[PDB]
């Protein structure tokens, strides 16, 4: 368990990303485990792809937050194909060791935001990680 | 006349009617043996000093293989023998163990003068790799029913294993967090297998040989070094807890062990530098566990 | 009907014999009488009774085992058993122009083999006639010319009445299988079937 | 009712058998004459008695499986089990086409697939009719095209009345449990319920 | 009374429960007929059974224990008995304002909750009525709106008369000590005292 | 980050609410591991790979300590904490063991930026020296039930060893009568204690703790190796004959180990020069065994 | 994409070459080996092969996609004979000591994509690796 | 399992006309276990060719003459004459085997298979691939 934020995407070259995240409330009280999902309202999610953690760094890319099926607790990050290309024209061109296709590209996080649902902003992070580019082929 | 050097030696392993001609050998270990039963008949007209013994079986024979890997990745059969199901060049733990009896081959070890010896109904028992700071190579543990001498046997010119692949470091992540300060990451996989001995009395006069056997279980494990290291008082993430379930992934340039869920167990050494060891096996409803084969280039 | 055993069916090997017993069973009243003399009175018949036990069984071999049992259980038919030890070959001919005089009703087989029959059995050996199903062992055998003395353990369940043939090989013991009223096997989670044993007696 | 097992609640892989005992039991009157000869006649029903033993069961799991148990001791209705080892699915098709000529009793049964099925129960494999709740075992099979002559160990219990259909698939035992009267369950300290075991015999 | 368990008397941990066993005791009068029919008769009351088993206690753990079984030997009241495993709080609120139908003297209880309960119980769970101390197991459990329909497995020991309120948390079972009559503890040369089990019957 | 060196650490000790750092040690050991309830259930529907298991109780710990002499001899409350009785500076073997459970303190490992390992409920169950012609030494071993890792923690500023003891040569007396070609005397004391596992089903789902313990029996032994020397023929004094009764003591400059009776049994082996071994264990009515400590000048 | 699911093509010298894939969706939580053919109607799969994993790289060959079952599941990824035949003209000669029949010739990726009326670009990258040519004696 | 599966290799005997037997048929193990049927190999032609190395300029040394001996069955066999035997052993490599002094190196071979018919499905397949091996022999 502990905390597992730290997640690295990996988005394709030529191809559209899109991410869907089934948002989940995971209790062990009861030896098996509640699969009640939270429920998705008054949330809103942001994030931006920025290359370095340094202050003033140029942003990339910025993520397009949807928000469907809240009642099942599920939501979708996704970014245009025109993104994608923005992302990979800044990408570095140092490949990953465990990977030759990936390159870094920068890094990001999602950030939960509840607006005044209790007259509070409880905005909070997500996840975090690094973007890495798959170079592609067919185009 | 004609001596045995282990040096000029090549073992093929038949199976499916190829011959797996398993070349970066370095080192292997076989014995053969017979089973006797000797009864000492001391009696009361005659405190006799000569046994009763007849040779009537022959021991199951434990040969231990240590090979390297290779580009062509021929060593993966090894897994895939001992009972991994095989999607492209990653191989699956299965939830069940697919059948009772394990896949049965033959084996040949090949010398000079057309001299042979030919163990028959094997099975992969026990393969187990270290990644760590020295060059990988898995030792893989077969058991046999049955030894034999032959002339004539099977040797494998084309299928054989490649150049051996570059050293690499080894790598162990949550998710996509590195786990900091590894010493030697140790991998295990077991067909814990059993002979079922079915010497009858119509086998009287007769010598014996294993022939059939069952699965009583397959395992994936591992057990994972590191130094104590904590990054803040009171650290949430490294500490001693137990873990029931938390993703991991052994890595590698050119092999990647992954368990879907884990069930992390810590142990603390105060040695010169404090050490702590890991026992890393998948949970009860994980997914299965993989084993990937990268040859070149990912 | 034929139990199946490694020699009619050899891609089975565990249905062999991991162990037989030959149980020898003749009830008798024994009274021992405070002069120090036991004396003994014999009215029931003798019966060859044959355990047999069994090692692990993989789903083919119970299978085809299951099968043979259920087949006997089904005709009620008898069930023949094979001793590998009793199967020495030492009288071989035919038994055919072999002659046996007829009102022999005691412990005791007085043949003319005409000479037609090379070798000699051996004490110990089984021995059965033709005509009925009994099994019975020599104990003492002695051969003056053509004719043979045969001695046999069980006094002779039939009286010969000149048209029976000594069968020396190929002996089987018409046995009925007992304990079968409450018969199982235990499979286990490694799927091979364990704790299956034959009790049987030769019901003649 | 049905008996809870990983196939019908796969939520729950502590249920199923750890070892499952398929007996049988078929009461004979059974006589051993004075000259060798074992007279024996059949009058009881015969009937299969299962003995399952259950792996280390959690509390969840325990209580799922104690709860479906006493709903069973309360409404009184009959508890149906699958054994899993004859859940070969050897004969694919559907069997409502397949006609049972009327007037058959005894171990041998004739039933017509019209062209149906597909796939040949061997022996060894258990067998069902639509109607009656008994549940036979196949002994030997003969077929000669459509036609299939079909050996069973128990005879038939009931004469086919020409509306029977085979049920050669998802065969359910209608048993009563045996062990009811005095059935407890200890909890470790480790937190599993060990040595659930339940002695089942089939009714009727 | 309370037997002291680690809820109440943490201070002594020797006093936990190292294993208990909750025994079904139902006795009936089960016949089978010769006809594979199985028949069973039900007139006796259904008990629970409870055995306790102990550690290796000391001398002080031994003192609470042994004080509190001898005031109940000496007042001649009920133990009580609560087990950790069956304490998981799904039905939460008041009881008071929740109705049950009088004249319900079978095996199944409808009650009106009047939407003052949150969640719903589990089969399997324990369930018990505030005007009798018999406790019982909800083997089934459906709702329809506010009013439920709760499945218990021993007959209702009572008839319900409108007072009574379900009670599904902070279950006890009112039992009696058996084994009472040769009660002992040997106390060995190291002060641990050893052999300590307590057989508690269901005494409603 | 912060890795932890042991030769960067403290050990402090935690009895009655004052904190006794143990300084002048010359090497100490430790490990910290969990118990598991590990069960694999194949089943005829599932014959699953991946068994069931869960972290449910804390394998004590085994922490053993090397300690030099010191001079203000802090090192005889190990003895004093392990059961004996207290007279000035002189250590008595009861006769009976005072309480049924020994006596429990908290121990500390200290090291640098706040890490620590806190052991808890431990007990000294052995402590042993060697006097020979290398510098003495005390080797303790304490079992721990509960370990834990903790921010903040106690540390012995004032309670510390002081100097080592310089070497002094050890000698063996029947009375005052000197025995000859002395080669290594052994010392050892025991508190085997037995820990009562109270594991029960209150603690299902939690981390179980050993807490409470009892003594099985306390004593006092020692292995004296001699030379075998004779000084006459037929000598009476030296011979290989047990002595049920004897009085011996261990002496040292700063230590002396008191038998008023002991049982002495003798073993001679046949080696380059003959040697002979004593096995020294007080008598049934002896009186209590003693153990005094030498700051210095006696 | 899938980063661990990359596999190298081997395509034989002198033989048209055919890869059939199975798009079918599975659920087991219901029951083990409950799965779905996956209706491929209005998809079209596309790819290509070019000579290096970078920008500028000389394209080699392009694989000759089709759908061979609609609604069945069953696409398929081929190329003809010629097209076999000019990889292995462009393809590399350095040949291994112990594999010497496998040449490496360049990286493939194939995208999967939706037409649909009514709905938008959904690109996706389902196949990645190396492109390797077996020789081929007999013609 | 790469390309694992369809390779074995041949060694023609010489001085011996060498033909192997080939049955092609459909297992189907997937599905359910122990189940096989043959392929009709009506119009499923088959050829194939040896050479001494991998290069693009290679000796075709010999040819297998395939034949169909039976159409149905799935069963097909390859074979050589003896004066192909007799080309393979004498155009083979001199470096003689040390673990089998009688076999040498004679050169690489492939097979393929086309299924032409009136059907536009004339696909084609390589079924097998290797070394060929020389065995020497002295009854000439």
């Amino acid at each position: 368990s502990t905390e597992n934020r730290v997640i690295d995407l990996v988005v394709d070259e030529n191809v559209p990303y899109g991410l869907l995240m089934q948002f989940m409330d995971v209790d062990d009280s009861v030896y098996p485990s509640t699969s009640k999902p939270v429920d998705l309202t008054d949330f809103s999610l942001r994030g931006s792809i920025k290359s370095s953690l340094e202050d003033g760094a140029e942003t990339v890319a910025s993520f397009t937050t949807a928000i469907v099926d809240a009642a099942q607790g599920v939501a979708s990050i996704s970014l245009p194909v025109s993104a994608v290309t923005t992302i990979a024209s800044k990408a570095s061109k140092e490949r990953d060791r465990y990977n030759p296709r990936q390159r870094l590209a920068g890094y990001y996080d999602v950030i939960i935001t509840r607006t005044a649902v209790g007259s509070a902003a409880s905005s909070f992070r997500i996840m975090e990680g690094k973007v890495y580019i798959s170079d592609g082929v067919t185009q | 006349m004609f001596y045995s050097l282990m040096r000029e030696s090549k073992i093929v392993i038949e199976y499916d009617g190829r011959g797996y001609h398993f070349d970066a050998l370095s080192n292997y270990d076989a014995s053969t043996s017979f089973q006797e039963f000797k009864t000492l008949r001391r009696t009361i007209h005659n405190r006799t000093n000569y046994a009763d013994s007849i040779i009537n079986a022959q021991d199951p024979s434990s040969i231990s293989l240590a090979i390297n890997f290779s580009t062509t990745l021929i060593e993966s059969n090894f897994f895939d023998w001992m009972g991994f199901t095989r999607e492209g060049n990653s191989l699956f733990l299965p939830r069940n163990t697919p059948n009772i009896e394990p896949i049965m081959f033959n084996m040949y070890i090949i010398n000079h003068n057309n001299s042979c010896i030919y163990f028959e109904n094997c099975y992969v028992s026990t393969v187990d790799f270290s990644l760590d700071k020295s060059i990988p190579i898995l030792n893989v543990g077969i058991e046999s029913g049955k030894f034999s001498e032959v002339s004539t046997f099977r040797d494998g010119y084309t299928i054989t294993q490649g150049e051996v692949l570059p050293y690499s470091a080894p790598a162990v992540y949550t998710n996509s967090s590195p786990l900091p300060a590894l010493i030697s990451a140790s991998m295990s996989f077991q067909q814990q297998c059993s002979w079922r001995e079915d010497r009858n009395i119509f086998d009287i006069n007769k010598i014996y040989t294993n022939k059939r056997a069952y699965v009583n279980e397959m395992n994936a494990s591992a057990t994972l070094a590191f130094y104590y290291v904590k990054r803040l008082v009171g650290d949430k993430f490294l500490n001693l807890d137990p873990e029931t379930r938390t993703p991991l992934i052994i890595k590698n340039k050119y092999v990647s062990i992954t368990f879907p869920l884990a069930r992390i167990s810590k142990r603390l050494n105060f040695s010169d530098l404090y050490q702590v060891e890991y026992d890393v096996i998948p949970t009860a409803d994980s997914d299965p566990v993989e084993i990937n084969f990268f040859g070149e280039r990912k | 009907m034929r139990l199946p055993d490694p020699y009619t069916n050899p891609e089975y090997p565990g249905l062999g014999f991991e162990s037989v017993n030959l149980v020898d069973n003749d009830p008798m009243i024994r009274d021992e009488l405070p002069n120090g003399k036991v004396k003994e009175v014999k009215i029931s018949a003798q019966y060859w009774g044959i355990n047999i036990s069994y090692p692990e069984l993989f789903p083919d071999e119970y299978a085809f085992l299951d099968s043979r049992l259920l087949e006997y259980k089904r005709t009620g038919d008898y069930l023949d058993v094979l001793l590998p030890q009793y199967e020495a070959f030492r009288v071989r001919g035919d038994t055919k122009s072999v002659t046996i005089p007829a009102g022999q009703k005691g412990s005791q087989i007085i043949l003319n083999t005409n000479g037609t029959l090379t070798g000699q059995p051996k004490a110990g050996d089984l021995f059965k006639l033709s005509t009925h199903p009994k099994v019975y062992k020599i104990t003492n055998f002695s051969s003056s010319g053509n004719v043979w003395n045969i001695s046999l353990y069980p006094d002779l369940f039939i009286t010969t009445t000149g048209s029976e043939k000594p069968v020396f090989n190929g002996i089987l013991f018409r046995t009925k299988l007992m304990n079968g009223d409450s018969f199982g096997s235990t499979l286990n989670n490694n799927g091979t079937y364990s704790g299956i044993s034959l009790s049987l007696r030769e019901s003649l």
